[PDB]
């Protein structure tokens, strides 16, 4: 519930930014943004931009025309990408906030909804003056991607009937009036959307924050954008790539573990993919593409793409087999520091992997092609109209099990390369004159909580209604969550030093009930937190609350609540400092009444600062150390018995109901955690 | 246009009927049906039903619980089906109109609307007091199943917005307000998706008439109900089955030809199936299931289903291996053409296959499970919760290439039986001293024309809007195929005054390589257009027959509002009152080409049983007991067949105007 103060100039500018997220699916002919848009003469505005070549480029594509309103926009299709990147460059190179805003009002009014939102979200995140301003949560901007079609439909019907037929009847269908607004209860999906064991974890993969999280990841550093803005970070880009996915997959594999699901399965482009998924969405023209269980990847429609994909991976194998090779106009050694970066950019086909300021249409991307084949859609009708899968959007990608299958496949390939890195030696890890004597944690408890957000942006309003910037329509759904807990660390030091304290969470046992060995477990640990303590000689005890963990955040406030906070000169400080991290809700994987066993790994090493990175991301240790150190590479497990290391077995309990559905039953009062 | 007159008593009853097809998704609590419905007690009225056993069974089943109001009813699933059938029994065994009506009022009020409408539509058709009555075309009753989701969504958008926000902008999307209707132009699925060559045929396979047609076919004669009611017809049931598909399939094949698409594809349950279907339709819960190209039928989920299906076929193969056998308590001999009955009933697995009034769950349907596996949906969640596919409904079945591929398979097996039958001989077919000396046909020309249908039943209204009888009416318009009327002039030399039957068939000229088509192996590609009778005088005669008079087809259904107007004028539509279960007239010809696609017409004149008396159409067919499709109901031998009372005219189907339906829908 934490805030940050803000003056009137901010408030007024902020409000201007947010005003464009109102009733995104329509136009209020009475809005201020509409007057600005009408007043804006795009052909006479060359002087609004600091880059005339970008403006000229836009005006050219614009003279021929863009993606029409009402078609689905996706970053994964070439022409739409060029157009969206072009729009973004105008947003970005606008000289001023006033020029930025006029341009944004223009695009808001005259361009495809999805395109505009896409570029506007990114621009705000990216523009120097505009960063430090808050954005509505991805699910409040794009409800259509965060709301399964049962509810979305009920919403259509409720709006068409301007309320309920008879209030008791739609109490039974989970629809409520609460404070002049509607609330629809929403369950997670059937086996008619997840038609296999994967359904056990719908509550994770359909989770709105998880999905938001991935969308924020993309938006902070789009594959198509070079690193110029982040200077010295350019060097660490590929390294992020690995860390982001490795880390995400670890979090995901933990959920599997507590639902008895075991290892994410391998697959092949020459065989059928066992595990299907039926996205519960529809676009303007099309229901989303369904991928049934045992879907044949290898058919006529996909042959040429499979040829592409196969060689793409096999050339990585050739790079591993040589060790030094000239590739992409560089001479690159895989014992080199620069290697980690290369690898990452190679798999993502970055703008950085090439010359490029902005990615050339013609540089074929393994991720792009992978998502087309796994999405299982029919081939696009023309280049403005394609049949959407979940893999077509960062908002929806984490929903399809095939997503984790793809990125696990990538991560394994990079781990294959990671054999070329030099495993940390003993004195390397050994912190001289520093020992952790004990670690102690509070009770770790997961549980479920209803959570609300306003889905009004996917609901339609009348000419009259739009004047009021109407937003009646809320989705209440049980989401994972845990109680706050503290870790206390007992330390003995010879000397006063400065130390970094990192603590990770990972698995304890196989699916066979065997202890994981570190040589096989290191990729399965995810970072919870890091910080810097001045450490005194003698015995000390460091306490750390789950509330202060570096890698997690509070939920976003609805746009309504943001405005209510501006009215009293404030902003939600997590939405401010760190919108791009995992929600704290999802910090722990769902536990059991037993207590599910995991290891908390605590690690203390010497703090040796470097000049602050200017960061596209999660502020990471002001260190020359890698991301996710010391788990950034294969280990020699002997070297992990150091006195400044501590593995502590920890059990995650659960409380109240065991399944989200038990919360959305009309007339049943659930067991709520206390 | 073609009407009929009706007393004020019929009028009150007809309007009572139609009130159940008016706002189907919602309940008007002020309305008369609701007051009646809510408190009506079936138990207290037990003695007002012919069949106590039926009503008891209903009350039992109903107190147990029916399907819920929000789900999607399909007849192809056991429990839902049984509920439906029980409800139907209730409607059917009602003593009189009044009780039937009170029974509907109840069901509308208390039950799933899909279930109710399925039940009611059939009851209206099947009740004897209700013969002469009229049901609205299925596309008005279930409009959501006769349009792609693009359009449906546009409808919902416009309603949420309480109108058009920027008329000019909306016009770009084929939406405009016209008086007090909102009008949506609707494109066929291939305007937005061409996944395989089958999309070439969408204007046929999606045509709201063709689909409605199949829906009527089922409603008139459901697989689960006995043909008892129809007396003598019962012994012909199988015959009607084969005929219906063999005809439909022939008509379909014609469409195939004129789009350069050839013979209907064969599949194997042990193999993937090459032809996918991507339904662009949905339900309040879920989208219809998609079948990708090269969808593998043989996966874990289907292993048992395939076993059953494979066996069902192998079983018939065994029947073919004996010629005479005992099955289902009958003794069958395949040399006997009347065995067609058994054969048709075997494949449909209908009530008349056993001696029963309704089918039972343990009497497992080949067609049900074929549909289920071809449909590619994942396994249903529970009994009321499944992912619909186009083959879960008769309204939608024609939309899927797989439908034709299935019934093709079945029909073929049935002709494997037809090979047992002795070919009609020279002297069975001769009409002594009569000769068709010439056939001349007018211009055969197809075209498209915009058609509108009232799609209002798809719109949800407000408490306040319902009592205000506020109007938000919705029309969907799309180009539908039609053709110009034409005459067939037949010149015949009768030696002597005789009464004759004339029959007219349409057939292909060549296959898709230009091999001319021989009766020996193409007899089942003959599509019957007309059956009529004529006095034939001595010397030279000439019959002139107009395509409007062709007996096998019907005019378009009139909309409910138009029917509603006619009732105030003691009028009712003729075609809808009697002739509803026939193919719509506009579709009789396949889409021709601008330069004249070649078919041929087969005219056949044969001796009619005098009657010694004057003649009326319906019983005139039953007086001569020629098998359906005579003389092309069994294999022909060309040389043994041709005769002077036969004639084959090469003909050409032209198309005029705009060739592609999307060009009508252009902004
Ligand atoms: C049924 O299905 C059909 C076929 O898919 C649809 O027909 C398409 O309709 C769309 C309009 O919705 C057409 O696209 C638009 O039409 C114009 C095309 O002009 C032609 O001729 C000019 C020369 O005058 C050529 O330059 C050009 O190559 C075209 O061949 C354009 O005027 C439109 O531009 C407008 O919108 C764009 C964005 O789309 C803006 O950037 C512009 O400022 C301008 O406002 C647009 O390109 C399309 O041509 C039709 N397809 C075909 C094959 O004819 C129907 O819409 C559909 N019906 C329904 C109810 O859905
Ligand atoms: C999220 O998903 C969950 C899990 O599926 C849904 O929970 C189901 O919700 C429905 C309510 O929508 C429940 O159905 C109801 O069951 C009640 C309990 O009944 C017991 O006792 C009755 C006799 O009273 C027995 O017949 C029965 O066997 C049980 O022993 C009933 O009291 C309810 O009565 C209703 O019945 C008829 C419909 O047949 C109505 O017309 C009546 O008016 C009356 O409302 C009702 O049938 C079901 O139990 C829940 N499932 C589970 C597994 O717990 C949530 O609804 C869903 N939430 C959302 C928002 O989708
Ligand atoms: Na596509
Ligand atoms: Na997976
Ligand atoms: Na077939």
């Amino acid at each position: 519930f934490k805030t940050t103060p803000v003056d009137a100039a901010f408030v007024e500018k902020q409000k201007k930014i947010l005003s464009l997220f109102y009733n995104v699916n329509e136009i209020s002919y009475e809005a201020e943004y509409y007057k600005v848009a009408q007043d804006f003469n795009i052909e006479a505005s060359k002087d609004c931009y600091t880059n005339m070549k970008a403006y000229e480029n836009f005006m050219m594509m614009y003279k021929v025309g863009f993606l029409p309103k009402n078609l689905e926009f996706s970053i994964f299709y070439e022409k739409m990408r060029e157009e969206a990147i072009a729009l973004f460059k105008l947003f970005y190179y606008a000289k001023d906030f006033e020029c930025f805003y006029k341009t944004a009002c223009y695009a808001r009014v005259y361009m495809n909804q999805g395109m505009f939102l896409y570029a506007y979200y990114i621009a705000i995140i990216q523009r120097s003056d505009t960063a430090s301003f808050v954005l509505p949560a991805p699910y409040e901007a794009y409800p259509q991607y965060f709301v399964n079609m049962e509810v979305k439909n009920k919403m259509d019907y409720v709006k068409m009937m301007d309320g309920c037929l008879d209030e008791k009847i739609c109490y039974n269908y989970g629809i409520i009036k609460e404070n002049e607004q509607f609330v629809m209860y929403a369950n997670y999906s059937n086996s008619l959307t997840y038609p296999n064991n994967e359904d056990r974890i719908a509550y994770l993969t359909e989770d709105v924050g998880l999905n938001a999280y991935y969308y924020y990841f993309h938006s902070h550093l789009p594959f198509w954008w070079n690193s110029g803005k982040y200077g010295a970070f350019k060097e660490r880009r590929g390294e992020i790539y690995f860390f982001f996915y490795q880390q995400l997959l670890a979090r995901y594999y933990m959920e599997r573990l507590t639902n008895g699901l075991g290892k994410i399965p391998e697959f092949s482009w020459y065989s059928p993919l066992r595990t299907g998924y039926l996205p519960p969405f529809n676009s303007f023209y099309y229901p989303f593409a369904q991928r049934s269980n045992d879907y044949e990847l290898h058919t006529e429609k996909n042959y040429e793409e499979i040829r592409f994909l196969d060689i793409y991976e096999k050339t990585f194998f050739q790079y591993l087999q040589q060790g030094h090779f000239k590739a992409f106009d560089k001479k690159i050694d895989l014992h080199s520091s620069k290697a980690v970066n290369f690898v990452g950019n190679y798999w993502q086909t970055n703008a950085d992997l090439f010359e490029e300021d902005f990615l050339q249409f013609y540089q074929r991307s393994y991720e792009v092609n992978a998502r087309r084949v796994l999405g299982a859609a029919p081939k696009p009708f023309n280049q403005y109209t394609f049949i959407p899968s979940a893999l077509d959007f960062y908002q929806t990608s984490a929903r399809d099990p095939a997503f984790y299958q793809l990125y696990k496949r990538i991560v394994q390939y990079i781990i294959e390369f990671k054999q070329y890195q030099v495993p940390y030696t003993q004195e390397a890890l050994h912190f001289v004159g520093l020992k952790i004597s004990d670690v102690k944690v509070d009770k770790m408890v997961t549980f479920f909580d209803h959570f609300d957000f306003d889905a009004f942006n996917t609901v339609y309003f009348s000419k009259e209604e739009l004047k009021s910037s109407p937003h009646g329509y809320k989705v209440r759904q049980p989401r994972l969550n845990h109680k706050p807990f503290t870790v206390t660390i007992d330390i003995k030091s010879d000397v006063a030093t400065n130390a970094v304290v990192k603590m990770f969470l990972g698995p304890k046992y196989d699916e066979n009930g065997f202890p994981f060995s570190l040589e096989d477990n290191w990729m399965n640990f995810y970072e919870l937190d890091w910080f810097v303590q001045k450490v005194n000689p003698g015995q000390s005890q460091i306490t750390r609350s789950s509330t202060d963990f570096a890698f997690f955040k509070e939920d976003s406030l609805p746009m309504a609540e943001i405005y209510k906070l501006l009215d009293q000169g404030k902003i939600p400080t997590d939405m401010f400092n760190s919108s791009d991290t995992m929600p704290s809700r999802l910090m722990l994987p769902k536990g059991t009444y037993d207590g599910f066993p995991f290891q908390l790994f605590v690690f203390v090493y010497p703090y040796e600062p470097t000049p602050k990175e200017s960061e596209p991301f999660k502020a990471v240790v002001p260190d020359n150390k890698p991301f996710g150190y010391p788990f950034d590479r294969p280990v020699l497990p002997q070297y992990f018995k150091q006195p400044n290391m501590f593995f502590k077995k920890v059990l995650v309990y659960h409380e109240g109901e065991l399944f989200p559905y038990l919360f959305n039953i009309p007339h049943y009062t659930p067991d709520k955690a206390q | 246009i073609k009407t009929k007159n009706v007393d004020a008593v019929f009028v009150e009853k007809q309007k009572k009927i139609l009130s159940f097809f008016q706002d189907v998704s919602q309940l008007n609590t002020d309305d008369e049906y609701y007051k009646i419905g809510k408190d009506y007690d079936i138990e207290m009225n037990m003695d007002n039903y012919t069949n106590k056993k039926a009503v008891e069974e209903f009350l039992k089943m109903y107190r147990t619980g029916f399907m819920p109001k929000n789900l999607e009813f399909s007849v192809f699933y056991d429990k839902m089906r049984d509920e439906a059938i029980a409800l139907f029994h209730l409607f059917y065994y009602a003593k009189d109109f009044e009780t039937f009506y009170k029974t509907a009022c109840f069901a509308r009020v208390h039950l799933n609307q899909g279930q109710f409408l399925y039940a009611f539509y059939i009851a209206v058709i099947q009740r004897s007091d209700c013969h002469g009555f009229v049901v609205p075309a299925p596309y008005e009753v279930y409009p959501k199943m006769f349009m792609n989701m693009e359009v449906l969504q546009k409808i919902y958008v416009t309603k949420m917005q309480d109108g058009l926000i920027n008329p000019e902008a909306a016009a770009k999307y084929g939406i405009h307000k016209e008086n007090d209707y909102f009008v949506y132009k609707a494109n066929y699925s291939n305007a937005v998706l061409y996944n395989n060559e089958e999309q070439r045929l969408t204007y046929f396979t999606e045509d709201i008439g063709m689909n409605a047609y199949y829906y009527y076919f089922h409603s008139h004669l459901p697989f689960w109900w006995t043909s008892e009611k129809y007396g003598a017809l019962k012994e012909r049931r199988g015959e009607v089955y084969f005929y219906f598909y063999q005809q439909l399939l022939a008509r379909y094949y014609f469409e195939r030809l004129t789009n350069g698409l050839g013979k209907i594809p064969e599949f194997s349950w042990y193999s993937p199936i090459k032809t996918g279907y991507y339904p662009l339709m949905l339900t309040k819960f879920t989208p219809f299931a998609q079948r990708p190209d090269y969808y593998n039928l043989h996966t874990e989920e289907n292993y048992e289903r395939v076993r059953f299906l494979d066996t069902y076929e192998k079983t018939f193969v065994q029947f073919l291996q004996k010629d005479h056998f005992e099955a289902f308590g009958q003794k069958i001999d395949f040399h006997d053409p009347k065995a067609i009955n058994f054969v048709g009933n075997y494949w449909q697995d209908n009530a008349d296959l056993y001696g029963e009034e309704v089918t039972k769950d343990y009497q497992r349907s080949y067609e049900v499970f074929a549909r289920r596996v071809l449909g590619a949906a994942p396994m249903p969640f529970d009994k009321y919760t499944f992912m619909p596919s186009a083959m879960d409904f008769y309204q939608t079945s024609l939309r899927d290439p797989a439908f034709y591929q299935l019934y093709n398979r079945i029909v073929e097996y049935i002709v494997e039986f037809k090979q047992y039958l002795k070919p009609y001989t020279q002297d069975k077919l001769y009409f002594d001293g009569v000769k068709i000396t010439d056939v001349k046909v007018d211009k055969l020309t197809t075209f498209f024309e915009n058609f509108e249908f009232d799609a209002s039943n798809s719109v949800y209204f407000s408490k306040e809007e319902i009592k205000n009888n506020h109007v938000h009416d919705v029309k969907v318009r799309q180009p539908r195929l039609n053709h110009s009327p034409f005459n067939v002039n037949i010149e015949v030399d009768s030696n002597v005054a005789s009464d004759a039957v004339v029959k007219i068939f349409l057939a292909p000229k060549y296959d898709d390589n230009g091999i001319p088509l021989t009766l020996e192996d193409n007899w089942m590609k003959f599509f019957e257009l007309d059956w009529f009778t004529t006095k034939l005088t001595a010397g030279q005669n000439k019959i002139i027959r107009n395509s409007n008079e062709f007996v096998i087809f019907k005019e378009d259904s009139v909309p409910m509002t138009e029917i509603m107007k006619m009732l105030d004028e003691g009028k009712v539509p003729f075609d809808m009152s009697e002739e509803f279960c026939y193919m719509p007239k506009r579709l009789m010809l396949p889409r021709g080409t601008e330069g004249g696609f070649p078919f041929q017409l087969f005219v056949f004149v044969y001796p009619f049983d005098n009657k010694g008396k004057d003649l009326a159409p319906f019983e005139s067919f039953v007086l001569d007991n020629k098998p359906l499709g005579f003389p092309l109901d069994r294999p022909v031998v060309d040389a043994l067949f041709k005769v002077p009372n036969m004639y084959f005219k090469d003909i050409f189907i032209y198309h005029e105007g705009e060739r592609f339906p999307y060009k009508f829908n252009i902004p």
